[PDB]
């Protein structure tokens, strides 16, 4: 068995590989933030609640000017908020109803969707003429779409339910490179800071770290239980946090290349949907299926606040550029801003 | 499925030659940021009335 | 990394008693459903049998109820499959399976041709 | 400038509203379902008599709309795309009549996800013709891979289609029971399944579907009310 | 007294306008009677104590003259039945004005609490919604229009003496409330029908009809009852129940409850049909179907319909009278009680409301 | 005609309430059906 001596081998660079991750934990990250003060309870309130939405809530996007947001539902509805004032900016009707995603580019020219179409729709918002028309569809891959963020106006990452990711060619329409290694649908990516590396959570209990430009997977993080549903960068741009079925949010180090502190607890047993950062990165929010979000402490562990508002699942949550608020959609067809 | 075995060889020798740096550092670093954006974190530490676009 | 390395299994005579130890690392046992999936040669993946999470509720595929009895070990994580009164139409390779979520009764995709969750299955052949 | 700003968005949000909520009165009015079948089962038949990773079909039966999604190219992984499928009417089961213990796994792992706890499953038994002629044959056998078969019995409530083989009605009825026996064991009554002997040649289908959803609706209301 | 010595007058003067020859004892007059027969007339409202529904009787003997009471040896008829039964009737109407007035008062309490609940929660909300709404705002006006007349108006003779227009647009108001309640009654049972029976699929209602035959179409009975009263039997504060001309209000609320009860009967048989189409146990399925028509009967106002009129004994009258007042002077509640405190969604999110309230604090 | 009729319960009972009751005062004693009277 020609295939078999190929295993052995490989697995003993895996254990290789073990064995250097533990050598670098000389300590853990809990009695190196022992003696740091508890951030104590913090109340916070929904300031606004954006409705009109019909269908249930899968994905939305912040603004990168901290005011506006782009939700999407499963009615084929691409909503654009004004989250000052609460009045809706455009109402885009779409070709598939049944999309899992959205985004707003950095520029606020461009909002991108995606679902079980395997093509991400994009659309501009200051065209010439005056009325929002899809400017580019983006066909290519073979599952579903999970999550797509933009990188510029000529740029995309799409995470597809076929197990690879792809960096677009808005003008092309082609895409440049193709991330492949996971063996599982890919449910949530992240962009660093510098916008240089980005890693994303497939089904497979395990995190890869790619590389945009060349293309080339760096390090691969695991130890997760089940699937990871979203991840999300450290704000510091050397970390990220996952959540994942099985119940805990585990966060991440680039540069010590394993696991670092893991948020559960007995009470909890439903998976996380959604997990964001502070503007400080002190504050881990991250969203349950059990209707309800909770606020980690990013470097003790425990729960800070619990934010419970919703009448069904949250699959959504996200945190302002300045850190001025947070916004969670729900199943429910409801947006709550909370400050 | 038989070249996902063969391809992953190389795959796994890639990420075996990386340097890593020490988790107390690491950490540390964790720390160092969390403390100097404390300040500006309004989440964290509660912005006082009519200063927040929400009120 | 959760991963699936499981003994036994081989070349034996028809009728010939054989048990399949299923070992599990990378994931708490207590509360995870298991399953046994074959791939019979020149044919796609078949489900054989699957425990529940406390080990109570027991099911098995058509043509095995008769022949073939399965248990599961919480304190040492493993899982058996044993196998009696064999036959040359069975021949199959055997895969320990799990289940993609805890704390649920569905289980998903434990047949799929490309599962994460599933271990390197041992060829055991029956004939005379 | 608040003043000039603001009077152009409230007009944007009015006449928003007033096209959103005409839209809102076409989605209601339509009823989704949710074309699902047991892999090369024969579902190809029902979509056509009525790139892309779902295949949108609308039809018009008795002043009602109705919108059969398909789902194309997706992996064969459900575990994660199918609960978006959890606000449709019901899932159009197609079960080809191994390939029939999977069909059972599936099915079973769909009524116990908890999104499709409520969603209903309306099931058909398509490909009744190769099974009619298989027991005739003698070439294929089922009892052998179903050992229930040799002792079971035809159901007394059981109603003979004239021209049909009695050896082969206990067959058609013994798979009804095996889907009936999942149903039955994990209901909470908060959805239910209808099991259908339907071919692949009758364009009656189309009733058949059109009956079981107003089925589904008269028990939602009912329970609304807590009558049931 | 001095009006009811005018009352007496005035029915001896009509006499004089007007076997045993006809005597007028001095307070009713009979007609011609043969020998040997029991003469039978309702009961005069002369005096407070007497009894207008008493049946007063007078004989006439074989010999073709009236009774002479041996004692006196002069004309006396047998007036005993009108003061035989009257304490006892003030007793029971006594207890059941007390029963009338908790069962009101324990009524708009729950109603108000059920409408608050409705209201403040904005998830509940929908068609069937709005609906109980609107039968719990009605509802609540309808019980405290019936406290503050039988608490206020009906003790004071000096009103009914003063004849004000007040009283008499207030009790106009009170039969306008009246027959919107037994209207919306029938609006909410068409509404039952409709989602269930005739139309199941879900094609959005149009709720104007239903406002309009819930609250504008009532007030055309109470008008055209209002101007045949002021023409033809113009009364003190219209209180009076004596007259006919109350069927124009009470005939189309009949009418009505009786629809309601067809359509009761219909949901229940649709009910029965679907659940036999599932093979269920046959006592289940009997306790789902009396459950069922139980919690239906408050919503569509069934207890009307299905005792109409009253018996003539004195214990089955008395039970009669009992059960009607528990049951009409109660509806409110049992109806808020069923559909918003034992309701199961309410429950869950007042439950829900709780925990993140408690979480919160 | 008289009501007769459920929906004009209430009715009823108050009107009879108010011709019988004297302004909810004390009790007085019975009109006499002896032979007395007529």
């Amino acid at each position: 068995s020609e295939l078999d001596q190929l295993r052995q081998e490989a697995e003993q660079l895996k254990n290789q590989i073990r064995d250097a991750r533990k050598a670098c934990a000389d300590a853990t990250l809990s009695q190196i933030t022992n003696n740091i003060d508890p951030v104590g309870r913090i109340q916070m309130r929904t300031r606004r609640t954006l409705r009109g939405h019909l269908a249930k809530i899968y994905a939305m996007h912040w603004g990168t000017d901290s005011r506006l947001l782009v939700s999407a539902s499963q009615d084929g509805k691409l909503i654009i908020w004004d989250s000052y004032t609460t009045n809706k900016v455009h109402a885009i009707p779409l070709r598939s109803s049944w999309v899992m995603t959205c985004a707003y580019a950095p520029s606020g020219n461009y909002v991108a969707c995606g679902g079980l179409d395997n093509i991400c729709s994009i659309y501009n918002l200051k065209t010439r003429e005056g009325n929002v028309r899809v400017s580019r569809e983006l066909a290519g891959h073979t599952g579903y779409l999970s999550c797509c963020r933009f990188l510029d106006d000529n740029q995309i990452v799409t995470s597809s339910g076929d197990t690879t990711c792809a960096l677009w060619d808005i003008e092309t329409g082609q895409q440049t490179t193709t991330f492949t290694g996971h063996t599982g649908d890919v449910m949530s990516l992240s962009l660093a800071p510098d916008t240089r590396l980005f890693v994303s959570g497939a089904c497979d209990a395990s995190a890869k770290l790619w590389d945009v430009r060349e293309g080339m997977c760096r390090q691969t993080f695991t130890g997760h239980e089940s699937d990871i549903n979203a991840i999300c960068f450290f704000p510091n741009g050397n970390a990220f946090a996952t959540g994942s079925d099985d119940a805990t949010c585990r966060l991440f180090d680039l540069r010590a290349d394993q696991e670092l502190m893991t948020y559960s607890h007995d009470n909890i047993i439903c998976g996380i949907t959604s997990v964001s950062f502070s503007k400080s990165g002190r504050l881990l929010l991250a969203g349950y299926d059990d209707f309800n979000c909770n606020v980690w402490d990013a470097l003790k562990a425990d729960r800070a606040g619990v934010l419970a508002g919703h009448d069904n699942r949250v699959s959504c949550l996200g945190v302002t550029d300045d850190g001025m608020a947070v916004a969670t959609g729900s199943w429910d067809s409801f947006l709550k801003i909370w400050n | 499925s038989i070249a996902q075995a063969r391809k992953l060889v190389e795959q796994l020798k890639m990420e075996a030659n990386i340097d890593r740096i020490k988790v107390s550092k690491a950490a540390a670093d964790l720390m160092a940021y969390c403390e100097a954006h404390a300040k500006e974190d309004p989440l964290l530490t509660p912005v006082p009335a009519s200063e927040n676009p929400f009120r | 990394q959760v991963q699936l390395q499981e003994s036994g299994g081989g070349l034996v005579q028809p009728g010939g008693s054989l048990r399949l130890s299923c070992a599990a690392s990378g994931f708490t046992f207590s509360n995870y459903k298991m399953n046994w999936v074959r791939q019979a040669p020149g044919k796609g993946l078949e489900w054989v049998s699957d425990i529940s999470q406390s080990g109570a509720s027991i099911s098995y595929t058509g043509s095995v109820k008769g022949r073939f009895t399965i248990s599961r070990d919480n304190a040492k994580n493993t899982l058996y499959l044993q196998m009696n009164s064999l036959k040359p139409e069975d021949t199959a390779v055997y895969y320990c399976a799990r289940c993609p979520a805890p704390f649920t009764r569905d289980c998903f995709d434990v047949t799929s041709t490309t599962y994460a969750y599933r271990g390197q299955g041992t060829q055991v052949t029956v004939s005379s | 400038d608040q003043r000039n700003e603001e009077k152009a968005q409230r007009e944007a949000n009015k006449k928003i509203e007033k096209q959103l909520q005409k839209d809102k009165q076409v989605y209601r009015a339509t009823h989704r379902l949710l074309l699902l079948g047991a892999g090369e089962s024969g579902k190809n038949t029902i979509v056509k008599q009525m790139t892309s990773g779902i295949f949108e079909t609308k039809f018009q039966v008795d002043k009602v709309n109705f919108h059969m999604f398909d789902v194309g190219a997706q992996r064969d992984e459900r575990r994660k795309w199918i609960q978006c499928f959890n606000d449709v009417t019901a899932i159009i089961f197609v079960v080809a009549s191994n390939r029939l213990q999977a069909a059972l796994k599936l099915f079973d792992s769909i009524w116990n996800n908890k999104w499709l706890r409520d969603t209903s499953v309306i099931l058909f038994l398509n490909k009744q013709d190769l099974l009619a002629e298989k027991v005739l044959a003698g070439k294929s056998k089922i009892e052998d891979y179903f050992p229930e078969f040799a002792r079971y019995t035809t159901p007394e409530d059981a109603t003979p289609e004239p021209g049909e083989d009695p050896r082969v009605t206990r067959a058609k009825y013994f798979i009804r029971d095996e889907f009936l026996r999942i149903s039955t064991a994990s209901g909470d009554g908060r959805h239910y399944c209808y099991p259908h002997f339907t071919c692949s040649v009758d364009t009656e289908n189309i009733r058949r579907v059109f009956n079981d959803c107003r089925d589904i609706i008269q028990r939602m209301h009912l329970r609304q009310y807590e009558l049931l | 007294y001095v009006v009811g010595r005018k009352k007496m007058m005035d029915a001896q003067y009509k006499c004089y306008d007007r076997y045993c020859n006809r005597t007028w004892d001095g307070w009713l007059c009979w007609d011609d009677t043969p020998a040997g027969v029991l003469s039978y007339q309702f009961c005069p409202d002369y005096f407070p104590d007497f009894d207008p529904s008493e049946k007063v009787t007078k004989y006439c003997d074989e010999k073709g003259v009236w009774f002479k009471h041996p004692e006196n040896n002069r004309t006396w008829s047998n007036y005993t039945m009108c003061n035989a039964f009257t304490p006892e009737k003030l007793k029971n109407a006594y207890v059941l004005y007390y029963l009338a007035i908790v069962g009101h008062s324990l009524s708009i309490f729950t109603l108000v609490i059920s409408l608050g609940i409705f209201v403040f929660f904005r998830s509940l909300g929908c068609q069937r919604v709005t609906l109980h709404k609107n039968m719990f705002l009605t509802y609540i006006l309808n019980s405290m229009i019936i406290i503050i007349h039988l608490v206020e108006v009906v003790p004071n003779g000096e009103l009914v003496r003063r004849d004000p227009v007040s009283c008499k647009i207030l009790h106009f108001f009170h039969q306008y409330m009246m027959a919107c309640n037994y209207f919306w009654m029938l609006c909410e049972g068409i509404y039952l029908h409709t989602l269930i029976v005739v139309a199941v699929f879900t094609e959005k209602q149009r709720l104007r009809w239903y406002y309009l035959l819930g609250w504008g179409f009532p007030l055309v009975p109470t008008t055209i009852h209002a101007i045949t009263r002021a023409v033809y039997f113009n009364d003190n504060c219209w209180l009076s129940v004596e007259t006919h001309l109350l069927y124009i209000i009470h005939g189309p609320v009949m009418a009505a409850l009786v629809v309601n009860f067809f359509f009761l009967l219909n949901i229940v048989r649709v009910l029965v049909t679907k659940m036999r189409e599932t093979h269920e146990a046959e006592s289940h399925m009997y306790l789902k179907a009396v459950k069922a028509t139980m919690i239906l009967v408050p919503l569509l106002g069934i207890q009307f319909v299905v005792f109409p009129w009253r018996p003539s004994n004195k214990m089955l009258g008395k039970i009669y009278d009992y059960v009607m007042h528990s049951l009409i002077h109660f509806q409110g509640f049992f109806v808020a009680t069923i559909y918003c405190f034992c309701n199961n969604e309410v429950q869950t999110t007042v439950k829900r409301q709780w925990a993140q309230f408690k979480i919160q604090w | 005609x008289k009501c007769n009729t459920a929906t004009c319960a209430t009715q009823r009972l108050a009107e009879f309430l108010r011709h019988s009751s004297n302004n909810f005062g004390p009790i007085l004693p019975p009109t006499n059906v002896g032979s007395n009277t007529p």
